[PDB]
């Protein structure tokens, strides 16, 4: 399990002591490696990204790759605290005052979190159209839960977003079907030793600075255990179709 | 002013350090999974 920081900021005493508890619990050097960090005189004080600004001489993938680069730079959260909380289906006018907190803030981010930011990073262009893909995955006894940006342009699909795995999260746009990208990401896990179990399409995100709608997470749901690959595609190829009319 | 650049509040203090100690212990667990994930890659 991890947990989530639902005070806010600043990080109330609860949270920030339950923090350090937990990772002293997961890490084999315990309570050593915890003082070492909490009882050093000096720290290291890591440097700030710049939040990505677009300018004339970027491509679309050129801006893509800013943004990515970006959120791997406050990097995969791993310390167990998940220090933004995302309430999905809240509305996105809200979900993007806690972007604008992640960029204040600078620090690690998780896949959630990491699509939010994407979305809010990418609003200011309009030719981007962003819709999460959300997978569930088993490996070793265990399920998980993985979110992605999903980015359409241009008649190419591609992706942002972070993952503790390389292979999980930016897809460039360089896929000529949904089902193509999908697909990657199915090859992807399985070279991690996952299996899909479902794959869910949510709705294109709207730009417009102060919408009060939620994101649609799962409109089109597919659970992949006994369905052929062919059947698969069909069933992608006929919503992505449906995205790209309106 | 100048005064104001040398030396920063507390509370710009404490949360420069809290940042400090997050990145360092996102160093040591990422460092953990990686260990984890690179020993199971081998035991595969
Ligand atoms: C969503 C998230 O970070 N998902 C994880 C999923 C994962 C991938 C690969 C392995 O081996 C384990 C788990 C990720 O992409 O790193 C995120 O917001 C979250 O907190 O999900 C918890 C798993």
């Amino acid at each position: 399990l991890f947990h989530v920081n639902k005070s806010g900021f600043p990080i109330d005493s609860h949270t920030w002591e339950r923090m350090w508890m937990h990772v002293a619990k997961v890490h084999p050097k315990g309570g050593e490696m915890v003082g070492a960090i909490r009882n050093a005189a000096f720290l290291a004080k890591p440097s700030i990204p710049q939040v990505p600004n677009y300018r004339l001489s970027m491509t679309i993938p050129d801006w893509l790759q800013a943004i990515q680069n970006y959120m791997k730079t406050l990097q995969y959260n791993h310390t167990g605290t998940q220090f933004f909380e995302i309430r999905k289906m809240r509305p996105l006018s809200g979900l993007m005052e806690t972007a604008k907190e992640m960029t204040r803030e600078s620090l690690p981010i998780k896949c959630l979190e990491a699509v939010i930011l994407g979305i809010y990073l990418t609003n200011g262009q309009p030719s981007i159209e962003r819709f999460p893909i959300s997978f569930k995955t088993y490996f070793s006894g265990n399920y998980f839960h993985h979110v992605v940006l999903g980015i359409y342009c241009n008649g190419r699909y591609g992706s942002l977003g972070m993952s503790r795995r390389a292979e999980l999260m930016d897809k460039p746009l360089t896929f000529r079907t949904l089902s193509d990208l999908i697909f990657d990401f199915e090859d992807s896990y399985k070279k991690y030793l996952h299996t899909v179990k479902k794959v869910k399409i949510g709705l294109y995100v709207p730009h417009e600075p102060h919408s009060f709608q939620p994101i649609e997470w799962k409109q089109l749901v597919l659970n992949v255990s006994k369905m052929l690959r062919a059947d698969i595609r069909k069933e992608l190829e006929k919503y992505a179709r449906d995205m790209r009319m309106k | 002013r100048v005064e104001k650049a040398k030396q920063k509040s507390a509370q710009q203090e404490l949360k420069q350090r809290q940042r400090a100690e997050i990145y360092a212990l996102n160093r040591v667990m990422t460092e953990l999974e990686q260990q984890q994930f690179d020993e199971f890659c081998k035991q595969m």
